[PDB]
Order: structure tokens, then C-alpha cells, then sequence
RNA sequence: CCCGCAGAAGAAGCACCGGCUAACUCCGUGCCAGCAGCCGCGGUAAUACGGAGGGUGCAAGCGUUAAUCGGAAUUACUGGGCGUAAAGCGCACGCAGGCGGUUUGUUAAGUCAGAUGUGAAAUCCCCGGGCUCAACCUGGGAACUGCAUCUGAUACUGGCAAG
RNA sequence: UAGCUAGUAGGUGGGGUAACGGCUCACCUAGGCGACGAUCCCUAGCUGGUCUGAGAGGAUGACCAGCCACACUGGAACUGA
């Protein structure tokens, strides 16, 4: 429980690992359309129980292999 | 009682078959110090004379101006003929901070302390008259007030 | 408009001004009325109405005082393709006050005047003046 | 600093009496005001929009003896204040010590005042002062020190002084030769025919 | 223009060549003044000018023109290039300083002295 | 090993010292932790010469730093004075 | 730092003067020597080159070159344009993208308010204070226009649902 | 510069470090990264700040301070908190 970054999960194939994307404004700087920057960030799933495409609930974990320090606590969505 | 000062000069010409003429142009600025303003442009063949005729075509188009106590309403902005003007105004003691054909209309009307600047083409013809045009459409409170609920 | 359906009002309030006509037309919305609200309480406009149940429409009657118009120029600013918010302190003073704003605050639609009393910016909606 | 000045050429071309020299010279009595300052006589002069802002910025500058670094950092410290810049200008070079020596009627000219502060003679709050810039807080008590006194100068230049006109802004003990710069000057009584908005808009550019 | 377009590629800075390209930030450059010219100016003008290649130090080679109250330099003296373009020679864009490196300076002359290598005429 | 030694401030001739409150591996005028008063050796009251915060120098000392040498006398040259 | 002893005794240059820009006269030169930031000067007076006198500006400095920003709204978010001045693809279709009529409900992501931490010190600003003044040093404040967390609002934007 | 990537992305186990982790090894899965600019090339220490600017911005990063990196060029490790 820190923020729990909602994100949609891009890719579960890959074993006991998700990639999910988390989707932010932010106003552009020097411009000041609110423009639309994801954050793809991997997240490991322990039993690979969660489709493409639902929100999800993730957190940060201590490193659980190289590049992938994440892990969800709770899914809110169902893939279709 | 009204101050006047002039703006500039030129030396147009005119082919004839002959010759080629020259003229000479004097566009003025005229007011007081309470917001009048008849700026004037005048054509002769010699200066003095010209500018005589521009002092005179000066000292009437006195198209009111709004001066607030010394500077302006609100920050107007104008535009003649390719030459856009930004005012607003200042602080008191903060002198005339205008350009060049600004100077002479902003301190015949009657203003004090206000901050300017000029876009377009600089040409001191038309700026006299973007200025101008933007002094005239000053809004006081009094009367901005006036054509609604105050 | 076909997408911006506020800066088409304000296009309705300043070309149906040049013209010089007495009343304006055009379909109506909840945050159309909400500016008609603060537009005619400021003295900008005399009143409105809106009528209708499929196509209610807003008919502003639009004020002047001479020849000229009480409504000098409206400025749409939050234009949906960049939207534009500003705080309680940054808030836009329109002709250094004389002429007023109007901005979407979480307690409402109203001026700026208003809206920099209670304390709580807002959506600029549009300059008035 | 001071560079020993243009004498009364100086004073021709502003016009108005800028006080180099200071006696029976304000009527000509060799002075030749305004014949010429050189190689013309009385040439017009067509002075630009700028000109008229140079004469004015040197017509002050060269009253006191102040220089374009100092000008301008009077001017900076003038203009970062609170009010009308040109005042805070006249007020700031009012206060200088080398300007109120001369005001309090001590000396002759601004010239005296600027050599007598720079010889020790002049002594403010008790501790002598000899640099012609220090800016004299109000409600100061300027002295000259016990050897300075009696020394030429003070006794007859300020005889020199009670036909001119007392500035009100600092009062005169001159019958002990010490005085107090009560209150800061205002340009009211600051009596010049002095434009402040010319010489702001020079520096303004 | 439109703020979207601005955002998927940013309003660009425009780029400006530097006027001394063979200074490159130095001030002063060096020379051989490898030998002299005397070419022509243009044709509004006349009163063919002083000019000689340089050797500067880094290696490139470029027309400086010798300007003061007459000339004193040789085909081997090392010189002090300038900057500081001449407008009549097509490309003579440094200007040799005077009096510094072994370049003399100017015979008889008294009034903007600095501007060339004399120094203080008893007076 | 934090210390509560000083760091030399002042301009040439006159030097001006900031209480701070390091570690003893920076240099006296690099890193530190807390600034807790100055010390002005000049004398002759023209004002002030330390103002010491008395209560965040008990609170490292007591929380085990190294309470430096001058300053050791700058504590009760204030507590003997007051 | 203070005090005694001298005597004005040891202490002034530099650029510039045709317009832009404060400040011109005389002579020599005669498209030559030369100048020049630009305009432009020099071919019989030339206030534009060289010299003198005079003035202007700055002053233990003052000029030139180099470099950056400004002026330049001349990359324009603030703050530009595209008939003819540079500039609408030869024309369509269209994925990604960008925008989105209207009412209600919901959420509270954008947004807004408040709060809590944090935003090193010095710099910058303000009221001071100490160096005979100032530069300089220095106390306290302000400021660091940010980030993150929390609690409210819910108009507008987004989501989800119903039209 | 439009494709790059095989310890390369993940998972089992060993092994390894003060510590998590492909950090390394065997095995299996066949992924990961990329138009929201990966890979490649050129230039560059980064910041508080500095100058300039009405300001947004621009240009910089000598001094002073925080972090980093190197110590004739290139490998390695010992000793030790």
C-alpha cells in the first residue's frame, strides 16, 4: 500500500511475469496540452491468473529478477 | 493652451517628365495635458510650411482621450495598417517607457507613467496611429459602469 | 459547434452583435445557462430564456447601450485541445478588472471576482469583456 | 575619482549656475556665461529626444561631482526602491555627505566640501568621516573635529552662507559649527528646476 | 503551428554560422603572413588595399588586411590576426592588429593611437 | 564520528564561523548535517558574538557526537555569561 | 587605526566629433593616401582620410577583437504566418494519434482547495547589523514558482452505466 | 540511425554477494525492447546556481558547494569497516 498504480495488462504470456501499462496525463511543459504518457512497467504475477487487458493493482516489491520489481496486490477487472 | 510636437519628415519625390519633384511631409502630434488629441499630417513643398499644415490639421482632429490621473485605464492594445501596439499602464514615477512616434502621442495627452511597445512595422505614420486608436478605446470605470449595473 | 459547443455560443454573441440584432438563438446546454447566468448578472446581456424538451434553445437577448455594444469582445481560453486551469491565486483579471471572467469552480460556474473571494480557482471558461 | 573638473565651461553649457565657483561670481564678474564654451559662439543646438536627457543626467551629475559608476549605481539603488524613482535619485544625493557638508553651509562650493571631508575635517556621530560618499543617515550631527575648527575656512565660508537660503530639511547651529540633518529631504523643498523623468528615461533605455 | 503539431515536434532554434570562422573564440590567432597582396578593391571604390595571406596557427589560411597610416610588414613576419571584416576586398574578414606581434606600428600618428602600434609622442 | 565543529566563513582578515554540526571525514567547509548557531570572533560589542542553539547541540551530543574544541568553550562562555 | 612634519608638494589618460549618437572649425591630401559597425566617404575645402585648435563622453582607465543573451514578435507557449511577399501535399481513403452533441447516475484519474512532509547551505529579494562608506561579510524572514502523501469539493475534462 | 535482442526476457533449481537480483551455471519457456523513438552515430561530467531577459525562455556550469568519474594506457585483484 503505497499509491497501488492502477495499470491494464499489456502482454501475459511470459511465465509468472505481466507487463502492464499504466496510462498518466501530465501537462506538457512548455506547450500546456495535457498530453497522454504511458508507463509500461513489468509486474510479476504468481500464477499467470490474469488476461490482457483488465486493471489491475500492482506494487512495488524488492527486485524479484532484472527488471521486475513490481507486484499486484488485487485485479479489479476481468481481461473480457 | 495646447502643447504640440512634431514626429518626422520625409523627403518624397515625384517623377515628371522634366524634373522630379520633392515634398516634404511633417506628421504631428497636438494635446494637453488632459487626454486631446488631434494628431496631424501635413504635405508642402518646404518644411516649415508643412508643418505649419500639420499643426493645423493637428489641433483639430482632437479625438478624446481617457486618461486615468496620469496614465491609462487597462492595458489596450491597437493596430493601423500593419503596426500593432501594446500599453499598459505603470506605476507613478515610472516615466514614458514608449518607443519613438509613441513617445511624442503618449506625452501630448497627457500621460504621465505608462510602459509600451511596438510589432509591426515600426513606421512612425502608423503608429501614431495604432496608438492613438487604442486611446480612444480606453474604457474608464465610470463608464463601463455606466452601461450596466455598477 | 461540432466540437466546441461553448466557443460556438460566444461566436454566436459577438457576430449576432456586429450585426446589431436584439436576440440571439441557439441550442442550449447546462453550462451554456451557467454562463448565461453569470453573463446577465454582470450587466453583460439583458436576459434569457431557454424553451424546449428534444431541442431546448437558448435565446440570449442581447444588450447595447449606444450604436455600440455593452459586450466589447469575449475571448474563448479553454479551448478543447488546450484546456486551461488556473488556480485561486493565478486567476486572470480582465482588463485589470473592469471586465470580468468566467471560470468553472468546484463550487460552480461564476466570475472571477466571485471565485477570488470564496477562495477556490477554477476552469477558465472565457474572458468577458 | 574626482579629476580635478571642467571650471566653468562646465557650468556654460547646461546654462543654469552649476556651482563650481561660488562668491560674487553668480553675476559675470569674469564668468562669461554663456558667450560660448569654445570654438563656436552660440550655436543653436538641435538637441535630439536624446540630448535632452544627456544635458539634464550632467547637469546633475556635474552639480555634484558625481560620475557615470556612481550615477548609475545611485541610480540602481534608486530605482530598487520603494516610490518615484526620481525622487529616491534627488534623495539619495542629497544625503550624501559631500553634498551636506556644503548644504549645512560649511565651505563654499561642493568642491570645498568634498576636500574638507576628505581631510578628516568634517566628523559625524562622533567619529571622523572622510570618505565624500558616506550617505547621512537621519537625524545625523555633523561637526567639523577640534583641529579643523579654526583651521581657514569655516569661518568665513559660512559668513558666505546666511545671505543663502537655509534648507529646511537640516538645521544649522552655526554660531557652535554644528549640525543636524534632521529628517530626510523631500522634493518639495528640494527647490530645483530639476526634471526627474528625463534623467529616468535615460537610464531606462 | 497548432499546439499539437508543436508537441510532435518541437519549434526548432535557428542556427547562425559564426562571422570569423579561423578564430573559432580566440580573440587574437597568431601568423606567418606568408606573403603580401595589394588586390583592388570593388568597383564603388578604388585605392587598392594591403592584404597578405596568413599561416594561422591552426591550420587554416586566411586574407588579412593591414590597414593604418602606411605599411611595414615583410613575407615572413608573424603577425597577430584580428577579426573584423573588411567590406571591400571579396572576403578580406580579418583585420591584422597593429603594433602588437612583430608588426610595427604607424609612422607620425597622433589622434586614435591605440588603434595602431605608436605609443606616446613626447607631448 | 559527527562533530560540532566550525567552518570559517568571513570575508579575508575576518573571519566568520558557522557552528555546524558534521561528521569529521568532510572537509570544514564541505557536507554537513545541521548549522546550530555562529560564532563571530570579532569583539569590542559590536553585537552578538554567538548565538548557539543550545538545545540541538544536547540533543546530538546525548545522541553521540563528538562536541568539537572551540566550540567546547563556545557552549559555556554562554552558560557562564548566562 | 591614531597622532606629529613637509608642500601643492609624487599622482591623467583614452576614445570620439557627417547620421544612427553627445560633440566642428582650419589646413594638407586630391578615387591617391586612406577610412569604415551600417548608411557611405576620397577626383579640386573633406564637419567622414591625415594634422592642428576646440568640444563631447568615460575616467586609472579607455579602445578594439571574441563570446552569450537582448533588441529579434527573426522558431511567435506567452507571441507569427501560408491568394499574389517564403509557405496548403496533385487528390482521396484510412490505422495509430488528436478532438468530440445532450440528460441523468456513478467515480474522483485531470482539476481545484486545504493540510503534512520535503524542496541542502550559499546564491536572488526584504528588514536589518558590522567593516570610517561601498564592494564585502552577516542575522532573521521571504523565496526555492517542485515532488510525494493525506483530507475535502465535483463545475468543467476523462472513465463506467443508462438513455 | 527502424529495427534491436539468445543469458537475450521469464521460470525451476544449484552456486554466488553484506544484500535482492541472470549476479553466474544446468535446464525449460520463446520471450523482451521499439514511433510515447529502441538500436546506432556525434557531442557532453550532472546539480544548486551564472549571465541575459518585463517574463516566459535562451545560453551556460571557471569560482563556491552536493553527487559522479578518473589518477601514464589496459587487465586484475589483495589488505581492510
Amino acid at each position: 500500500k503505497i499509491r497501488t498504480l492502477q495499470g491494464r495488462v499489456v502482454s501475459d504470456k511470459m511465465e509468472k511475469s505481466i507487463v502492464v501499462a499504466i496510462e498518466r496525463f501530465v501537462k506538457h511543459p512548455i506547450y500546456g496540452k495535457f498530453i497522454k504518457r504511458t508507463t509500461k512497467l513489468h509486474v510479476h504475477d504468481e500464477n499467470n491468473e490474469c488476461g490482457i487487458g483488465d486493471v489491475v493493482e500492482i506494487r512495488e516489491c524488492r527486485p524479484l529478477s532484472k527488471t521486475k520489481s513490481w507486484t499486484l496486490v488485487r485485479v479489479v477487472e476481468k481481461a473480457v | 493652451e495646447l502643447q504640440e510636437k512634431l514626429i518626422a519628415v520625409n523627403r518624397v519625390s515625384k517623377t515628371v517628365k522634366g524634373g522630379r519633384i520633392f515634398s516634404f511631409t511633417a506628421l504631428t502630434v497636438v494635446g494637453d495635458g488632459n487626454g486631446r488629441v488631434g494628431f496631424g499630417y501635413g504635405k508642402a513643398r518646404e518644411v516649415p510650411a508643412a508643418i505649419q499644415k500639420a499643426m493645423e490639421k493637428a489641433r483639430r482632429n482632437m479625438i478624446n482621450v481617457a486618461l486615468n490621473n496620469g496614465t491609462l485605464q487597462h492595458p489596450v492594445k491597437g493596430v493601423h495598417t500593419g503596426s500593432r501596439v501594446f500599453m499598459q499602464p505603470a506605476s507613478e514615477g515610472t516615466g514614458i517607457i514608449a518607443g519613438g512616434a509613441m513617445r511624442a502621442v503618449l506625452e501630448v495627452a497627457g500621460v504621465h507613467n505608462v510602459l509600451a511597445k511596438a510589432y509591426g512595422s515600426t513606421n512612425p505614420i502608423n503608429v501614431v496611429r495604432a496608438t492613438i486608436d487604442g486611446l480612444e478605446n480606453m474604457n474608464s470605470p465610470e463608464m463601463v459602469a455606466a452601461k450596466r449595473g455598477k | 459547434s461540432m466540437q466546441d459547443p461553448i466557443a460556438d455560443m460566444l461566436t454566436r454573441i459577438r457576430n449576432g452583435q456586429a450585426a446589431n440584432k436584439a436576440a440571439v438563438t441557439m441550442p442550449s446546454s447546462k453550462l451554456k445557462v451557467a454562463i448565461a447566468n453569470v453573463l446577465k448578472e454582470e450587466g453583460f446581456i439583458e436576459d434569457f430564456k431557454v424553451e424546449g424538451d428534444t431541442k431546448p434553445e437558448l435565446e440570449l437577448t442581447l444588450k447595447y447601450f449606444q450604436g455600440k455594444a455593452v459586450v466589447e469582445s469575449i475571448q474563448r481560453v479553454s479551448r478543447p485541445g488546450l484546456r486551461i486551469y488556473k488556480r485561486k491565486d493565478e486567476l486572470p483579471k480582465v482588463m485589470a478588472g473592469l471586465g470580468i471572467a468566467v471560470v468553472s469552480t468546484s463550487k460552480g460556474v461564476m466570475t472571477d471576482r466571485a471565485a477570488r473571494q470564496a477562495g477556490l480557482g477554477g476552469e477558465i471558461i472565457c474572458y468577458v469583456a | 575619482a574626482r579629476y580635478l573638473g571642467p571650471k566653468l565651461k562646465l557650468s556654460r553649457r547646461e546654462g543654469t549656475d552649476l556651482f563650481l565657483k561660488s562668491g560674487v561670481r553668480a553675476i559675470d564678474t569674469k564668468c562669461k556665461i554663456e558667450q560660448a564654451p569654445g570654438q563656436h559662439g552660440a550655436r543653436k543646438p538641435r538637441l535630439s529626444d536624446y540630448g535632452v536627457q544627456l544635458r539634464e543626467k550632467q547637469k546633475v551629475r556635474r552639480i555634484y561631482g558625481v560620475l557615470e559608476r556612481q550615477f548609475r549605481n545611485y541610480y540602481k539603488e534608486a530605482a530598487r526602491l520603494k516610490g518615484n524613482t526620481g525622487e529616491n535619485l534627488l534623495a539619495l544625493l542629497e544625503g550624501r555627505l559631500d553634498n551636506v557638508v556644503y548644504r549645512m553651509g560649511f565651505g563654499a562650493t561642493r568642491a570645498e566640501a568634498r576636500q574638507l571631508v576628505s581631510h578628516k575635517a568634517i566628523m559625524v556621530n562622533g567619529r571622523v568621516v572622510n570618505i565624500a560618499s558616506y550617505q547621512v543617515s537621519p537625524n545625523d550631527v555633523v561637526s567639523i573635529r577640534e583641529k579643523a575648527k579654526k583651521q581657514s575656512r569655516v569661518k568665513a565660508a559660512l559668513e558666505l552662507a546666511e545671505q543663502r537660503e537655509k534648507p529646511t530639511w537640516l538645521e544649522v547651529d552655526a554660531g557652535k559649527m554644528e549640525g543636524t540633518f534632521k529628517r530626510k529631504p523631500e522634493r518639495s523643498d528640494l527647490s530645483a528646476d530639476i526634471n526627474e523623468h528625463l534623467i529616468v528615461e535615460l537610464y531606462s533605455k | 503551428a497548432t499546439v499539437n503539431q508543436l508537441v510532435r515536434k518541437p519549434r526548432a532554434r535557428k542556427v547562425a554560422k559564426s562571422n570569423v570562422p579561423a578564430l573559432e573564440a580566440c580573440p587574437q590567432k597568431r601568423g606567418v603572413c606568408t606573403r603580401v597582396y595589394t588586390t583592388t578593391p570593388k568597383k564603388p571604390n578604388s585605392a587598392l588595399r594591403k592584404v597578405c595571406r596568413v599561416r594561422l596557427t591552426n591550420g587554416f589560411e586566411v586574407t588579412s588586411y593591414i590597414g593604418g597610416e602606411g605599411h611595414n610588414l615583410q613575407e615572413h613576419s608573424v603577425i597577430l590576426i584580428r577579426g573584423g571584416r573588411v567590406k571591400d576586398l571579396p572576403g578580406v574578414r580579418y583585420h591584422t592588429v597593429r603594433g602588437a606581434l612583430d608588426c610595427s606600428g604607424v609612422k607620425d600618428r597622433k589622434q586614435a593611437r591605440s588603434k595602431y602600434g605608436v605609443k606616446r609622442p613626447k607631448a | 564520528m559527527v562533530t560540532i565543529r566550525l567552518a570559517r566563513h568571513g570575508a579575508k582578515k575576518r573571519p566568520f564561523y558557522q557552528v555546524v554540526v558534521a561528521d569529521s571525514r568532510n572537509a570544514r567547509n564541505g557536507r554537513f548535517i545541521e548549522r546550530v548557531g555562529f560564532f563571530n570572533p570579532i569583539a569590542s560589542e559590536k553585537e552578538e558574538g554567538t548565538r548557539l542553539d543550545l538545545d540541538r547541540i544536547a540533543h546530538w551530543v546525548g545522541q553521540g557526537a563528538t562536541i568539537s574544541d572551540r566550540v567546547a568553550a563556545l557552549i559555556k562562555e554562554v552558560n557562564k555569561a548566562a
